[PDB]
C-alpha cells in the first residue's frame, strides 16, 4: 500500500518537473520542494556541478569547490551518503544527479527528518528513485538553456543585417 | 472566388506578425521561394509597421491588409518573372536598402512611405512582355500612353486601388501630404522604366565620380530616388548563385515566350535573348547584362551607402559564376 | 482525337529523293516540336531531329546533316521529311511524333 | 526613345527600348 | 489489481511521450504506438488540427477537411466516439486531444480490437487518461518546433551580416 | 600565477568553438561588455578558422590557442581603456569588416592573416599613456625608438610572442610568406599612430574624392590598409549609444589618470581632454575629435565598400548624441 | 612629428603628436 503509493507520488513529481524545462529555475525549485516533501525534510539545497565546483545557488548565487564538504564528497564518487548525526541541525541525506551516463551532473542535500531520528533506509531508493527524475529533466533543462541563449545572440546579430 | 478573397482577409487580418528579425527580411541575401502566400503578405506588414509608416500615418490594420491583398491579387499568376512575387522581392529589397543599408536617417517619412508603395506596385497587371514588344504590336495601351507605357499602366492601377473603398491606405494623409506622395509614387514607377535608367544614370554616375554627389539638393534627392528604384527592381541579380540561378530561370521562361510571339504573330525575329532557341547563350547575355546595366549601378549605390555593399558583392559574385558557364 | 497521320509506303531507286508527310488532325502543331525517328529493320529507334513549325528552326543530329531536310507549315497542320541521295542503308520504317514546345522530351502523340 | 546610333545594337539586344 | 496496472502504464507511458519533445515526428509515432498497445488496437491513426482540417501525415503527408467524416466529426464536436461495427473493419474508438482549454487541438482513431468484440467502455476513460497526455505533449511539442524554426531562419540571416 | 595560466589553456585548448552566428562577432553593433574572458579568446579562434586563416596556414589548435593566450596575458589588467578588451574590440570589428563589409573578397590570405594578427597586437603593453607624454617625459623608450615610439614597441612585442616556443601560429608559412608578412604586419600596426593617420590620410580622401581610388594598384592598397587599421582601433565610436556611452567613461578614466602624472611629475598643465577637472567638456571635446578625425574616415571607407556604412551610421548617430549633450 | 603651424593646436588638444 505505501509502496504503491511512492510512486503515484513519483508519478505526479515526475509530471510537475516535466511541466518546467522551459526554465532551470524553476524546476530547480521544484526539485527543491517535490524532494522536501517526498522525503520530508526540514530543508534541501541543489547543487549542479559547474566543471571543477559546486553551485547550487539556490536568492543568490552560492559557488564552492565540487570535492569540498559533504556535497563535495558524494559530488566526487557519484554514491549516496547517510547521517544519523550529522557531528537547528542533526541528520544530512545527500545524493548525487548523474546523466545518461552517471556522470555526476549535480548534488542535493536534504536536512533534519521531521517527525523522525533519521532518514529511513527507505527514504534513500526512494531519494534515488526521485534523483533520476532530477538528472532526466535538470539534463534536458539546461540543455535548453544552451540553445536558446545562443540562438538568441544568433538573431541579435541578424537583427543588425 | 470572391468567397476566398474575403476569408483570406479574415485569417490575415487576425494573425500575428512575426518580427523582421524573425522573418529574416532585413537581408539582403533573403528568399521567398519556401514562403507561402499568406507568410509574404505578413512580411510586408512588418515592413510598413517596423518603416514607423503605420503608426505616423494612422493606418488601419483592417485596412492595409485588404489594399495588400488587392495589390497581391492584381499580380497575374500566369506570368513567369512578373508576378507577385518580384513585387514582394523588389520591396523588400527595398526594405533591406533602407534598414541594413541604412537610407531610412537619410530621407524623409513622406518618401520612404512612397518608395515602398511603389515598389510594391511597379509592375501591376505585368502581361510578361516589354514596352517594346507592345509599341510594336500596336497594343491599344499605347496608342493611350506615349513614353513609358507599361510603367505608365502599372501607376494607373496603383493608384486605382489607393481610390478603392477600403483600401485608402492614404486616407489619414493631410491633402498636401497625399498629393505630393503621389507625385514621388508616380516617379518612382516610372523610373523602374530601364530606359529611363539609362537616359539619367550618366548624370548620376557623374556626381558620384566627381564626390560632387549630395543628397541635400532636392534634385539630386529625386535623381537618385529613381535610380534606388532600379537598384531595388532588379536586384535578384545580386542574390546567392542558387538563387539568381533559379529566378533567372523565370526571367528565362517569360522571355522565350515572348519570343515565340514575336515569330507566331508578329512574324518578326526575336532578339538572341529572347530567342527560345538560344538558351546555350543564356550566360554571356546574362554576363553583358551585367556588365551593362548592373555593376556600373550597384557600384555607385555603395559609395553613397557603404553598408549597401553586400548587393555589389552579390552582384559581381554573380557575374563570376555566369562568366565561366559562358564558357562551358 | 489528336492524330498524326503519315504519308504511305515507297519504294525509291537509290541516288534519288523522297518527301514523306505527316498531316495532324484534333490539335494544331503550331506549339508542339515535330521530331522524326528512323527505325532499321532489326534495329532500334533513332532518332532524327526536330522542328518548331512556329519558327522553321530545326535540329538535326550529325548523321542526318545534309540526308535529312525537315519543314512545317501550321496553318494546313503537315510536317514534311525530305530524304536525298538515298543508299540501301536508309530503307526504314520513318515516324513523326509530337511533344508540347516546352516539354523536355515526352512523345505522347506519333504518326 | 531616342538614343546614339552608336548605343542603339546593345540597347536592343537586352530587353530595353 | 487492475486500475493500479492502467496507471503505472501511463505512468510510463507518460515518462516516454516527454522523452520526445524534441521531435513531434518521433512523438507523434509514439503516441500511436502507445495508444495501440494500451487500448490493444489493430491500428491507430493520428490527425492534427491545421486550421479548417485534419492532417494525419501519418510516411506521407494526408490533409483532409476538419468536420468530414469520423475524425470531423470528433474534432467538430471535441468529444469522444464509440463503434461496435462501423458497418479487416470492425469497430472504432476514436478521441479528440484539446489544449490546455479544450481546444481540440488534433484527433486520434483506433480501429479493431484484439482479442474482442470491440472497445471496453472501460477503453475510454483510459483512452481519455492517455488522451491528456498527448494534447499536454503535442501542445508543447508544436511550440518548440515554432521557436526552432523561426530562430534558426533568424540567424540564417544573422550569419549574412 | 604560472598554474592559473596552464590550466587555462587546457581549458580553452579542448572546448567547443561556437559558430560566428552564434557568437554575433559578424556584426557591427557587437559588444563584449558581458562576455567572459574565456569566451572572447573563443571568439578570436572563430576569427582565425572562419577566415580560413587556420586551414590555410596548418595552424595547430594548440598552438594558436597558447599563443591568443599570451596576447590576453601581455596587456594590462590595471589599464583603463588600451587593455585586452581593446584589441579585442578591434580585431571584432576587423573581422566584421571583413565579413559582413565584404572585403575579404578584395585582398589576400597573406594580408588577411597579417590584419588580424596586427589587430590583436596593436597596443601590447599599453601603459596608458600617449606618445606624447612618454617623449616629453625622457621616457627610455623615446631613447630607444624615433618616431611612432609606442606603435614600434607593441610590435617589437608582438613579434617577441611569435618567436616564443609552441606560439609560432606562423610556423607554418615558407619562408618567402613569413618575411612578408611580418613586414605588412609592422605597417599595420605603426598605421595605429594617429599621427601618421593624420600626415597620410589626406592623400588617401582625394583618390577616393576623386573617384580614383583603386585597389589593384599595390601602393593605393598598402595606404588603404593604414587606412582600414585606425578605422577598427577607434570602432568604438561607432557603437551603439549605450556602449559608446560606456567605452567613453574608460578612455576618459585613462586621460585623467594621465593628466594627474602630468601635473604631479611633469608639473605642466595636461591638455583639457585629459584634464580630470574638466570633465564637464567631455562631450564638446568628444563631438570636434569625430569632426575632426572620424566621420571624414568612415565616409571613406563606405565609398570603398557600402557594405561597411553601418559603420559610418553608428558615429554621426553618436556624434549627434554627444553634441546635444555638449549643449547640456 | 612636424606638421603645418596653423594645424598644431587642434592637433595637440586632441592626443595626437
Ligand atoms: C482627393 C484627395 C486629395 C483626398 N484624399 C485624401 O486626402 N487622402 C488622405 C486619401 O487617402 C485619399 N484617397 C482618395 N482621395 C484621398
Ligand atoms: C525587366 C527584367 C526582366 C530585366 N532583367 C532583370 O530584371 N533581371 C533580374 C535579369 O536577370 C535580366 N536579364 C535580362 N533582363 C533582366
Ligand atoms: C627565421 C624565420 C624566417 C623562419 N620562421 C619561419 O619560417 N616560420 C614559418 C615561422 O613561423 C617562424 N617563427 C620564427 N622563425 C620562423
Ligand atoms: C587612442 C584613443 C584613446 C583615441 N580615442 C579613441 O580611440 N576613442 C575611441 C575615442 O573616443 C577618443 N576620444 C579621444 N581620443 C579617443
Amino acid at each position: 500500500q505505501k509502496l504503491k503509493c511512492e510512486c503515484q507520488a513519483l508519478l505526479q513529481v515526475a509530471k510537475n518537473l516535466f511541466t518546467h524545462l522551459d526554465d532551470v529555475s524553476v524546476l530547480l525549485q521544484e526539485i527543491i520542494t517535490e524532494a522536501r516533501n517526498l522525503s520530508n525534510a526540514e530543508i534541501c539545497s541543489v547543487f549542479l556541478l559547474d566543471q571543477n565546483e559546486l553551485v547550487a545557488k539556490v536568492s543568490y548565487e552560492i559557488r564552492i569547490p565540487a570535492d569540498q564538504g559533504i556535497a563535495g564528497h558524494v559530488a566526487t564518487t557519484g554514491q549516496i551518503l547517510n547521517i544519523p548525526d550529522a557531528y537547528r541541525t542533526r541528520n544530512i541525506l545527500c545524493f548525487p544527479i548523474k546523466n545518461e551516463n552517471q556522470e555526476v551532473i549535480g548534488v542535493a542535500e536534504l536536512v533534519n527528518k521531521i517527525n523522525g531520528p533519521w532518514f529511513s533506509k527507505f527514504d534513500e531508493d526512494l531519494a534515488t528513485a526521485f534523483s533520476i527524475y532530477c538528472g532526466i529533466s535538470i539534463a534536458h533543462s539546461l540543455l535548453y538553456k544552451k540553445v536558446n541563449e545562443a540562438q538568441y545572440r544568433s538573431h541579435l546579430a541578424n537583427e543588425m543585417m | 472566388s470572391h468567397m476566398e478573397e474575403t476569408r483570406e482577409l479574415q485569417s490575415l487580418a487576425a494573425a500575428v506578425v512575426p518580427s523582421a528579425q524573425t522573418l529574416k527580411i532585413t537581408d539582403f541575401s533573403f528568399s521567398d521561394f519556401e514562403l507561402s502566400d499568406l507568410e509574404t503578405a505578413l512580411c510586408t506588414i512588418r515592413m510598413f509597421t517596423d518603416l514607423n509608416l503605420v503608426q505616423n500615418f494612422q493606418m488601419k490594420h483592417e485596412v492595409l491588409c485588404r489594399w495588400i491583398l488587392s495589390v497581391k491579387k492584381n499580380y497575374r499568376k500566369n506570368v513567369a518573372y512578373h508576378n507577385w512575387r518580384h513585387a514582394f522581392n523588389t520591396a523588400q529589397c527595398m526594405f533591406a536598402a533602407l534598414k541594413a543599408g541604412k537610407i531610412q536617417n537619410k530621407l524623409t517619412d513622406l518618401e520612404i512611405l512612397a518608395l515602398l508603395i511603389a515598389a510594391l506596385s511597379h509592375d501591376l497587371d505585368h502581361r510578361g512582355v516589354n514596352n517594346s514588344y507592345i509599341q510594336r504590336s500596336e497594343h491599344p495601351l499605347a496608342q493611350l500612353y506615349c513614353h513609358s507605357i507599361m510603367e505608365h499602366h502599372h501607376f494607373d492601377q496603383c493608384l486605382m486601388i489607393l481610390n478603392s473603398p477600403g483600401n485608402q491606405i492614404l486616407s489619414g494623409l493631410s491633402i498636401e501630404e497625399y498629393k505630393t506622395t503621389l507625385k514621388i509614387i508616380k516617379q518612382a514607377i516610372l523610373a523602374t522604366d530601364l530606359a529611363l535608367y539609362i537616359k539619367r544614370r550618366g548624370e548620376f554616375f557623374e556626381l558620384i565620380r566627381k564626390n560632387q554627389f549630395n543628397l541635400e539638393d532636392p534634385h539630386q534627392k529625386e535623381l537618385f530616388l529613381a535610380m534606388l528604384m532600379t537598384a531595388c527592381d532588379l536586384s535578384a541579380i545580386t542574390k546567392p548563385w542558387p538563387i539568381q540561378q533559379r529566378i533567372a530561370e523565370l526571367v528565362a521562361t517569360e522571355f522565350w515566350e515572348q519570343g515565340d510571339l514575336e515569330r507566331t504573330v508578329l512574324q518578326q525575329q526575336p532578339i538572341p535573348m529572347m530567342d527560345r532557341n538560344k538558351r546555350d547563350e543564356l550566360p554571356k547575355l546574362q554576363v553583358g547584362f551585367i556588365d551593362f546595366v548592373c555593376t556600373q549601378l550597384y557600384e555607385a549605390l555603395t559609395h553613397v551607402s557603404e553598408d549597401c555593399f553586400p548587393l555589389l558583392d552579390g552582384c559581381r559574385k554573380n557575374r563570376q559564376k555566369w562568366q565561366a558557364l559562358a564558357e562551358q | 482525337e489528336v492524330q498524326l497521320q503519315q504519308s504511305g509506303a515507297e519504294v525509291v531507286r537509290s541516288g534519288a529523293s523522297v518527301k514523306l508527310s505527316c498531316t495532324a488532325s484534333g490539335f494544331n502543331i503550331k506549339d508542339y516540336y515535330i521530331h522524326w525517328v528512323k527505325q532499321r529493320p532489326e534495329k532500334g529507334l533513332e532518332w532524327i531531329g526536330w522542328i518548331d513549325p512556329e519558327i522553321g528552326d530545326t535540329e538535326y543530329v550529325p548523321k542526318f546533316q545534309g540526308k535529312a531536310t525537315m519543314t512545317a507549315d501550321t496553318s494546313s497542320n503537315t510536317a514534311y521529311l525530305q530524304l536525298s541521295s538515298l543508299t540501301s542503308e536508309d530503307t526504314a520504317v520513318y515516324y513523326c511524333n509530337a511533344g508540347h514546345d516546352y516539354d523536355r522530351g515526352r512523345f505522347p502523340y506519333w504518326g | 526613345e531616342a538614343f546614339n546610333h552608336l548605343e542603339l545594337h546593345e540597347l536592343a539586344q537586352y530587353g530595353i527600348i
